[PDB]
């Protein structure tokens, strides 16, 4: 009663694009410009983020080819280091990191979808929250209904967002070719905080956030046809296209709007559409909303698969990782992800906090590469269809420590808080995994709850 | 592993009640989703809408700069006008949206025949340099306004008896300079011109017919409100500057009455706020009131107009020998080698360029706030009563960040002594608001201060800011 083997190369490429393209391209430019000022500095920062993401994606493709198990970035650490680090990562993964990206993307989609109705006066927040909740509910419903439908939706929305970006690039090129210049030729005029590495890493945080989701295909592996050939091919097809699209869009943005008006603005896409169209200027917010819809739909699938694979190792209750007959879908995992995502609606502005815990997020990746090189060194027996030349993982980890050292040199108390949060998973781990021969009254209670959920949702244990 | 197997579930969960419960739960979920969508639609429709976009012109955005004479502005070697391109960075720092340029047409004192409105004076430069200046200004996004006073050298600016010939020549120069590429026109001493109202109406009609983004500036020395209103009978899109607001030197309530009466008579139209037509700020005010007037002019609902050198508080009485009409600009400590005298940083451009408590920094901050804020751009005006010598008003457009300005014209300290008396309920002032700046250093920034017991120092200005509320 295995799940399926249905994801093809095109489906994986579409999933990557949809996930990688969500709302960062339409929001993070303002923050990265305020934190860099010089358009050339912003462009080179985005290029550095792109090449770093390409490096990481290649290394993760190598690792996934080596270990053909579902739920990447977590199965590898479990294989290499043991049980404690894996559960320590997963405990905060299922609380903070995962049920925050979906909510933020849904909120951005809701805000941008209602922009034409309220062009000047800001939209009410309650309506945006309701629209985001409706979007999340509909997406989790369609994901639970089937797998092929989710893939078709992902491909359709990826095509839509690619067409939108192509139209933006064409408009920018037409504006450039009309015979008008800007501060692009005399760039680097201001170049502030050139020696201040704090602002540099602050801008790099937003740049890396805009590049997030590049490793989500490793979560859904063991479910795609012929992974050994399809995975690296999909990654190398997808990543450079994303980098090129991002840099071209950033270049096309500056040719229309001045630096001061970009910094003072709040919706650069809306201003670009208004300037270049005047009438029928509502297309851009609609396309942004569609892109965000596709991104959150892509993220939910990977989150559900990650929660599915983790529960098979006993780190999660046995009610999870419990497949459904007839249609093969992990209903409890999707329901849990949806209910956890909705729980963040009872919060104030969260974007300022999204940079929190990024240090640990990029730290776990570094340990994964260390585990990969450890396995490559001390275990020269596993069959490796793909082999990557050295000093590429070395450069990746060196960049990781360079990025992690600044987070300790500056804002240290804001790291110690949060670091205390990640360490708070020790008591729950010792209560739920290490502990054995617990008092029986809990045992039949959890058994009865699991049986009740079993009967209510009519699912089957993972027999095979 | 911790629950029923496949066969056990198949045997147990086969009762019709269970499938009925599942069907009911699915239906309940779908109707709940539909109800949530309906509630979202209801909350969308029952909400106030955005007000409007006034679609203001280019000159509604920022202040205007009156260069006037060129020799005094750039000191020695200022004959060539192309040298003003090296000063454009200073204007960009001042972020002014316009530039009133002095008369350049040929004029030999009162010789009407020897007065061409198309001939550029050789000492000023040539046509090619003028075109280069226009191109550089367009690249820097600064418009150019050129003055066409028929007699900028003689005592009578309108050539005395000659009225028809000068009218025809300036009428031709209208189209000539409009096709040359100018962005607006300015005339002065209209009060010394016979039946000039028809002339201004015709010139405004021609300028508007040529293009929609053009301007026409008029200047008179009449401070009579009735005379100004009469001059605006046949024209409503004309910017007129006069000495109406100047020559008062009295309490703040007098200025409040003057401004309120002008707004009431005009009808809340667009106006120009300037002390005079060609005079400096220091020509009518003491050194202790320059900052207060600078703060007041940048917040009134209109287009502020300043003369050259008044952003640094230049004074003509000091450094004697400089004519009051065209005092020399004090760029740096060596900007006036011809006349030795007082040299210090308090009165030099580069000297005040780094001082945070200098006039130039306050001018730059006020210009940025005026040019970047929607409420200061095209907001509303509402003035309420205050203490004996206090001027207070608020600005608010639709829903953006509101602004509150309080000025103390008195020379003694006093409490706020203010009441709400606010007509717009949506603009009602709360008890908490932030502070932006004050003319007298010694106060903090960004602290939410109670709007009830404000203590005002002599000659003090405030910039209270509070967010939109219900
Ligand atoms: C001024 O221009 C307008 C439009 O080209 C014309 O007159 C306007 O419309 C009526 C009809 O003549 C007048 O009563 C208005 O006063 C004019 N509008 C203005 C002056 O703003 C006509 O071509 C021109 N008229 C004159 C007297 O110059
Ligand atoms: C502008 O200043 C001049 C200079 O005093 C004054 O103009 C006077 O106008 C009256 C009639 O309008 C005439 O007697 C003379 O033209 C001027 N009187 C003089 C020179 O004694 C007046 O102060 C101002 N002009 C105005 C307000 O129209
Ligand atoms: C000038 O006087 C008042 C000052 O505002 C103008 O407005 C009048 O006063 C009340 C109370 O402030 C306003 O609410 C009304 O708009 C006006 N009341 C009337 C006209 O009865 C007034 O319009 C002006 N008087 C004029 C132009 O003759
Ligand atoms: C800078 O500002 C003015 C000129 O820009 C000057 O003010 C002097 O202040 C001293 C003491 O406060 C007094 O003697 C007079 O008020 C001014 N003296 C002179 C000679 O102008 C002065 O140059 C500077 N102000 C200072 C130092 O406070
Ligand atoms: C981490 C991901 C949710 C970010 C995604 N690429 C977006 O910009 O929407």
């Amino acid at each position: 009663v295995t799940l399926q083997r249905n994801i093809t190369l095109l489906n994986g490429v579409a999933i990557i694009v949809g996930t990688i393209i969500g709302s960062g391209i339409f929001v993070t430019p303002t923050g990265v410009l305020k934190e860099a000022g010089s358009p050339g500095l912003a462009l080179v920062v985005w290029a550095a983020c792109g090449v770093f993401s390409i490096v990481g994606a290649l290394c993760y493709a190598e690792l996934g080819t080596t270990i053909s198990k579902s739920g990447g970035d977590y199965a590898y650490m479990l294989e290499v280091y043991g049980s404690l680090p894996a559960f320590l990562k997963l405990w905060i993964e299922l609380l903070i990191i995962r049920p925050s990206s979906q909510y933020i993307v849904a909120l951005v989609f809701a805000t941008y979808l209602l922009k034409p109705l309220f062009p000047t006066c800001p939209v009410p927040e309650e309506a945006a929250k309701l629209v985001a909740c409706l979007c999340v509910l509909l997406l989790t419903a369609v994901n639970c209904y089937s797998v092929k439908a989710a893939t078709r939706v992902q491909d359709a929305f990826a095509a839509a967002k690619l067409l939108a970006l192509a139209l933006i690039i064409l408009l920018g090129f037409v504006q450039i070719g009309k015979g008008d210049v800007s501060n692009l030729d005399p760039n680097f005029s201001f170049e502030g905080t050139k020696l201040d590495v704090g602002n540099i890493v602050l801008a790099l945080y937003s740049g890396l956030f805009a590049y997030g989701g590049w490793n989500y295909l490793n979560f859904v592996t063991e479910e795609m046809i012929n992974p050994y050939r399809n995975l690296p091919l999909a990654i190398i097809i997808s990543l450079p296209i994303v980098t090129l699209v991002y840099v071209l869009t950033n270049l096309a943005y500056f040719t229309t709007l001045s630096t001061e008006q970009m910094l003072s603005s709040e919706a650069v896409a809306v201003d670009f559409g208004n300037y270049h169209l005047g009438v029928m200027s509502w297309i851009i917010p609609v396309f942004v909303g569609l892109s965000c819809f596709g991104s959150v739909n892509g993220s939910l699938f990977t989150s559900s698969r990650l929660f599915f694979v983790g529960s098979r190792e006993g780190h999660l209750p046995s009610i999870l990782s419990m497949i459904h007959p007839q249609l093969l879908t992990p209903v409890p995992s999707l329901v849990f992800t949806c209910v956890m995502t909705l729980l963040y609606a009872f919060s104030k502005d969260i974007f300022s906090v999204i940079n929190f815990f990024s240090f640990f997020n990029w730290l776990c990746v570094a340990l994964a590469i260390i585990g990969m090189i450890w396995l490559r060194h001390r275990k020269p027996e596993l069959e490796r269809p793909i082999k990557v030349n050295l000093a590429l993982p070395v450069f990746f980890i060196l960049a990781c420590l360079f990025l992690i050292a600044v987070s300790f040199w500056k804002t240290p108390v804001e790291c110690g808080i949060g670091f205390t949060i990640i360490l708070s998973g020790l008591p729950v781990y010792f209560f739920g995994v290490w502990w054995k021969n617990k008092p029986k009254w809990l045992l039949q209670g959890i058994f009865s709850t699991t049986v009740l959920c079993q009967k209510l949702m009519q699912v089957v244990p993972q027999e095979t | 592993f911790t629950g029923l197997s496949k066969e056990e579930l198949l045997k147990v969960a086969g009762s019709p009640g269970w499938v009925r419960t599942r069907w009911a739960l699915l239906l309940l979920f779908w109707l709940g989703w539909l109800g949530m969508l309906a509630g979202a639609v209801v909350i969308i429709v029952r909400a106030p809408r955005c007000r409007e976009l006034p679609a203001q012109k280019w000159w509604h955005t920022g202040a205007l700069y009156r260069i006037g004479d060129l020799q005094a502005f750039q000191g020695h070697g200022a004959g060539n006008l192309a040298g003003l391109k090296g000063r454009l960075d200073y204007l960009s720092s001042l972020k002014v949206k316009g530039l009133v340029l002095g008369p350049i047409h040929k004029n030999q004192k009162d010789d009407v025949a020897q007065t061409d409105l198309l001939q550029i004076d050789p000492n000023f430069g040539s046509k090619e340099d003028f075109d280069s200046l226009l191109q550089s200004a367009k690249k820097k996004s600064i418009r150019v306004i050129l003055d066409l006073t028929p007699n900028y050298r003689g005592e009578n600016s309108w050539f005395s008896t000659q009225v028809d010939t000068v009218a025809t020549k300036v009428k031709d120069a209208l189209e000539f300079w409009l096709q040359a590429g100018v962005d607006g026109f300015q005339v002065r001493d209209i009060e010394n011109l016979k039946d000039a109202s028809s002339f201004l109406a015709e010139w405004q009609n021609i300028t508007k017919g040529f293009s929609e983004d053009r301007l026409l500036i008029a200047g008179t020395n009449s401070s009579d409100l009735q005379q100004i209103l009469s001059l605006l009978e046949s024209n409503k899109d004309l910017l007129l500057t006069s000495s109406y607001l100047s020559d008062s030197g009295s309490t703040g309530e007098h200025t409040k009455s003057l401004v309120t009466q002008y707004l009431n008579a005009t009808g809340n139209r667009w106006c120009s706020w300037s002390l005079s037509q060609a005079r400096l700020l220091t020509s009518f005010l003491p050194a202790q009131l320059l900052r207060l007037y600078q703060l007041m002019l940048f917040t009134l609902p209109g287009t502020p107009v300043f003369s050259y050198g008044d952003e640094i508080g230049l004074d003509a009485a000091a450094l004697p020998g400089q004519p009051m009409e065209a005092p020399v600009m004090l760029w740096d400590e060596s900007s006036f080698p011809d006349i030795p005298g007082a040299v210090s940083a308090n009165m030099t451009v580069k000297g005040q360029s780094e001082d945070p408590g200098s006039l130039l920094s306050l001018f730059r901050r006020l210009s940025d706030q005026r040019s970047k804020e929607r409420s200061l751009l095209h907001g509303d005006f509402h003035a309420f009563s205050a203490g004996p010598g206090l001027f207070s008003y608020i600005r608010h457009w639709d829903q953006n960040e509101r602004f509150l300005v309080v000025l103390n014209f008195g020379d003694v300290g006093l409490s706020a002594g203010l009441q709400a008396s606010d007509l717009p309920a949506s603009a009602s002032l709360p008890a908490k608001a932030d502070l932006l700046l004050s003319t007298q250093p010694g106060r903090e920034e960004g602290s939410p201060l109670e709007l009830e017991r404000l203590k005002l120092e002599p000659h003090e200005g405030l910039l209270l800011r509070f967010p939109y509320a219900a």
